[PDB]
């Protein structure tokens, strides 16, 4: 089978800036490459057939070229949604093969994240566990720590973390911070904190609430 | 216009099989063939096979001897099957149809059908209220312990979609999955608006909504 | 780099 070659995996760039994705065949395909778009949770978009032939309702500013071996697609002014996974499909040699994907990100200015912390449930707390979830809105990188504090213990190996991909219109970053204790155990303490580090804050941010208000 | 609607997702036992329909609407079963594609961690995207217009079947080399498509052109249905799944074969499913009757460019696509390979059981989940406590305020449902993935996870029936987010489910040490989904709203509505998370887990078909208030 | 059928993104 034809072995397309996607690079870069990862594609950092700003609004407004032009971009190329590169797809390469282990052999001469002449013209037959299709581009794909993929948003999150989204189904693959056509967005170029036949190396460079434009598709109905996709915006002008995604092109493509390339014959043979080395195929290009373009975009010439980047925009927010245009967040998404990137793949290249040959057809020249059957069976149809797809690409690895290129990844493409935004670079955008620093945004501190808003920090929320919500104690469990009253409802969670019948059936015997405990979840402390703190929450970081709409963040600028991505890059973040979360630290958990029960009566000033450090609180280490029982948190989960899960964070969105680029939002695609403000280019933002959300983050949850899951700690998850026995109820037993979150009974029998009285201050729960999450601190936050990240570069668009000054100091870090602490939420916090005490069990029973 | 031209659609492609596949059936729900779902567990599906080690060495058993897979089933999934695709229901077309917008073209006619006898004038263009339709492709399946699977996307997995392992694999990316691959090409299955494709049943054509007038019955004829291709199979990729690797699913010959465990693929078998079928359609019903008076009901606009295809019916997809694999044989003796493994962990592996762990994917999201896609039907899919070209631009033209005889091609491979896949210019529509149906939603996917998240297929997940497991001996373990399906189970349902729970929902739990986070509660809200510069005028903006926070709000969510936790939605855990359930399995497999995926749930769905809207607010207000579809009419709240702004400042939403709903996060990517972890997987516990139970071998259950969790997540949780938030959306801000102005804080001067919470007493004025009320405010509804829709789950709804189909490979148990637990359909939870959960209305959220301030403690 | 690898896809992740939770987000159905490339992660990693």
């Amino acid at each position: 089978d034809i072995l397309l070659t996607q690079s870069p995996v990862i594609l950092s760039v700003s609004p407004g800036e032009r971009v190329s994705f590169s797809c390469r065949a282990s052999q001469s395909i002449g013209t037959n490459i299709h581009w794909y778009q993929q948003r999150t949770n989204g189904s693959p978009r056509l967005l170029i057939k036949y190396a460079s032939e434009s598709i109905s309702g996709i915006p002008s500013r995604f092109s493509g070229s390339g014959s043979g071996t080395d195929f290009t697609l373009s975009i010439n002014s980047v925009e927010s949604e245009d967040i998404a996974d990137y793949y290249c499909q040959q057809n020249n040699n059957w069976p149809t093969t797809f690409g690895a994907g290129t990844k493409l990100e935004l670079k955008r200015t620093v945004a501190a994240p808003s920090v929320f912390i919500f104690p469990p449930s009253d409802e969670q707390l019948k059936s015997g566990t405990a979840s402390v979830v703190c929450l970081l809105n709409n963040f600028y990188p991505r890059e973040a720590k979360v630290q958990w504090k029960v009566d000033n213990a450090l609180q280490s190996g029982n948190s989960q973390e899960s964070v969105t991909e680029q939002d695609s219109k403000d280019s933002t970053y959300s983050l949850s911070s899951t700690l998850t204790l026995s109820k037993a155990d979150y009974e029998k303490h009285k201050v729960y904190a999450c601190e936050v580090t990240h570069q668009g804050l000054s100091s870090p941010v602490t939420k916090s609430f005490n069990r029973g208000a | 216009q031209v659609q492609l609607k596949q059936s729900g997702p779902g567990l599906v036992q080690p060495s058993q099989s897979l089933s999934i329909t695709c229901t077309v609407s917008g073209f006619s079963l006898t004038n263009y063939g339709v492709h399946w594609v699977r996307q997995s961690p392992g694999k990316g995207l691959e090409w299955l096979g494709v049943i054509w217009s007038g019955g004829n079947t291709d199979y990729n080399t690797p699913f010959t001897s465990r693929l078998s498509i079928n359609k019903d052109n008076s009901k606009s249905q295809v019916f997809f099957k694999m044989n003796s799944l493994q962990s592996n074969d762990t994917a999201i499913y896609y039907c899919a149809r070209a631009l033209t009757y005889y091609d491979y460019e896949f210019a529509y696509w149906g939603q996917g059908t998240l297929v997940t390979v497991s001996a373990a059981s399906t189970k349902g989940p729970s929902v739990f209220p986070l509660a809200p406590s510069g005028g903006t305020a926070a709000l969510g449902c936790l939605v855990k312990d359930y399995f497999p993935e995926p749930v769905t996870v809207s607010w207000n029936s579809g009419a709240l979609t702004s400042g939403v987010h709903t996060f990517p489910a972890v997987l516990q040490s139970s071998g259950l999955y969790s997540l949780s989904s938030v959306v801000t709203v102005p804080s001067s509505s919470l007493g004025t608006q009320t405010y509804i998370c829709n789950v709804n887990h189909k490979p148990s078909n637990t359909k939870v909504d959960k209305r959220v208030e301030p403690k | 780099g690898q896809y992740d059928l939770s987000t159905r993104r490339l992660k990693g």
